């Protein structure tokens, strides 16, 4: 019955999961992502246009990113994090699965 | 002569044109917004309703269903309205005031589903739809029933056989469905039996999950601005048997080419249209394929996404 | 088969359906935004410019130039782009941006004159920028340059001819600048020998000018909805002696039917395809005409107009 | 040399005349004409508003009358005036002529 402590690196990976889950995961921010999909952002910037598909391009690089790091740790701690990861990557990509056909 | 007997009826033969300041000449471009409801999408429209006739389905009292915020929800909808069928179409809200006007007056009932939960939110709706009534709707399924390939086998493909008298050699398609890009493949490779014909299939950069699936890799699909292709996953329809070939595109090359293809070709032109297009052109940086003939496919117009960025400068 | 060297020569071939749910199943419907630009004006933004080569005047250096706010700027632009001409389009800046953008996509030089001088003002800077260099620019002129009703002679009648095996008995269609009444009635009435054939003219009521020139009265024109015809004058490309007859359609009657197509037959219509439809179905009130075969025109197509008051609800 | 004088109808036509020019022939009342005929009217409420379409035919129909009023009087002030109502008539119909075709 073998557990692992975990380092910086992980107990790292941990808290920006949860964090970008929590601010980065907002409806505003799934809305957003859509209508930049269908071509209305709008493009134009009078400051602050955001940009939501590269902003949730950078949250799903991340999630993964993160989900890689814990993947095969031997804490349980790290596992229910790669959990909320993988959870949260499903919720975007069930979001645009399939979008726009 | 002909007179069709209702709209659903007119799909099809569209023209071939060559492209003449894009490419070398060699790349020929059929225009699938020349279709009832103007887009590559009407045909699966048509004979996803037909052949639900035909398996006996779809008679009296029954209604059809389908999710879909893309052409396919135009399709359906024209040829529910010209069939006489009640249709109802789920899609997530963040669809445009534009949009749900042009379903509506085509007397589509639409289900505007709740924005976060996205698309797969209009999926689950028309689901729970169908499971209220069994026997009264009937839903569609556009990423796996068989009729939508076969279409493109039927139609699609023999034209593209005819109107080139054999000698098509690249045939270049994005990937919403899959549907056109198997069909046509299908006839051409396996009807005429020419299996030199190189299939292309066009994805979005950004959403790559073709590539992916033809190296072994794990599936990471994202958003990206082509709209009608990039469904990031494998869809059912998609037949990678026949695909030999796929080229990612980025948003930037599909948009500007688009707009070549309309200032440069006169040819209406939406994203995707500029996207299978500049796989054409990457395909003929390699110079085994220079002196090929491609066949590409333009699925819809840019009159459709005129208030989109596709338009930017004044 | 056919591989088309530019798009212009796509023209055409468009369909002709039965109207099932609308009048008694004689309507049927030719659906002229099956077209390149989607508009019937797709044949003579071709055919105008086939035909300026032609007669050579036409060459090197030469650009094209015509005032209009409606499809005739649409079908010039896309075939400019497809044969390599530089267009210059005039129109009152009471045009939309959207449909600017749709013609600088289409590679259209835009010249937007001053609103309150309305079509006038844009039919003036054109003729100054033709003024300006006589040899460089080259005006189209669609309502006097008889390429425009010999397309529909060559192309759109012999399609209505063909695909209804010479049983057309009644022939509708709306005038803008006459040219597809005139051409098709030329080549059914004339060149295929059957003065049966009963042309009728579609205008609006709210600018009756045909029916007052039928009826001698003085031509008085008003504003009116119904986009793409109602000129508001009789144009040289109208030929008076091919037409039997003229219905006149309100407002609300071109909108409502407009939406009937849609919804009733899947068909994806403007207001002035509503307008012909309304009258081949006020034709049909009349008992002689009940049993006839009707051949109506559909200029254009709903989804051009979605930001109008064609979508009401 | 003969000059009739203007009875009360007809000098009413000569004040309408003038009036309908200067306060119903406006560049917004013309515009907007133009851009009701595109299909695209401005929302409820605005001083002079929609329609403007209705409002130009009135116009029409108002000039018409009253230049048939003065058309075969003999008196030169109301031939002036049938010549300004005229005037405005093919000021309003050069606008629209041929538009949006």
């Amino acid at each position: 019955k073998t557990v692992d402590k975990l380092n910086q690196k992980q107990e790292s990976a941990i808290k920006k999961i949860d964090n970008t889950i929590k601010n980065a995961l907002k409806d505003h921010d799934i809305i957003g992502t859509l209508k930049d999909m269908d071509g209305k952002p709008v493009p134009k910037e009078n400051g602050g246009y955001w940009d939501a598909m590269q902003e949730m391009q950078n949250t799903l690089r991340g999630l993964r990113n993160h989900a890689d790091t814990l993947k095969n740790v031997n804490n349980p701690e790290a596992q229910a994090a790669y959990g909320r990861a993988t959870d949260a990557i499903n919720k975007i990509e069930s979001a645009l699965k399939g979008y726009g056909i | 002569g002909k007179i069709f007997e209702d709209n659903s009826l007119t799909i099809g033969h569209t023209p071939l044109v060559r492209l003449n300041r894009i490419g070398n000449g060699r790349i020929l471009a059929k225009v699938e917004s020349r279709n009832p409801s103007f887009s590559v999408k009407c045909r699966i429209g048509a004979n996803m309703i037909w052949d639900a006739e035909k398996r006996g389905v779809l008679k009296p009292g029954v209604e059809l269903v389908e999710p879909t915020s893309g052409n396919t929800g135009i399709a359906l909808a024209y040829v529910a309205a010209a069939r006489g069928y009640k249709l109802t179409l789920t899609m997530p809200e963040t669809m445009s005031i534009e949009r749900r006007k042009l379903l509506k007056a085509l007397g589509a009932n639409l289900v505007l589903t709740e924005g976060a939960k996205g698309m797969k939110g209009a999926i689950q709706k028309a689901e729970e739809i169908v499971a209220s009534n069994p026997e009264k709707y009937l839903l569609l399924q556009q990423f796996s029933n068989p009729a939508n390939p076969e279409i493109h086998e039927k139609t699609t493909g023999p034209e593209i056989w005819e109107d080139t008298d054999g000698q098509v050699d690249v045939f270049i398609a994005g990937v919403g469905t899959g549907g056109t890009l198997t069909g046509v493949s299908r006839y051409i490779k396996g009807t005429k039996g020419k299996t030199d014909l190189i299939s292309v299939a066009v994805e979005p950069t950004d959403s790559p999950v073709i590539a992916q699936a033809l190296a072994g890799e794990e599936i990471k699909p994202g958003p990206h601005k082509i709209q009608g292709i990039g469904a990031g996953f494998i869809p059912a329809n998609l037949d990678l048997k026949l695909v030999d070939k796929v080229i990612g595109i980025t948003n930037e090359e599909a948009i500007s080419t688009a707009r070549r293809l309309m200032e440069e070709e006169g040819i209406l032109a939406g994203i995707s249209s500029g996207a299978a297009v500049a796989a054409a052109l990457k395909l003929q940086e390699d110079e085994s394929f220079t002196n090929k003939n491609i066949v590409v496919i333009l699925p819809s117009s840019g009159e459709r996404y005129l208030s989109t960025a596709l338009f930017a400068d004044l």
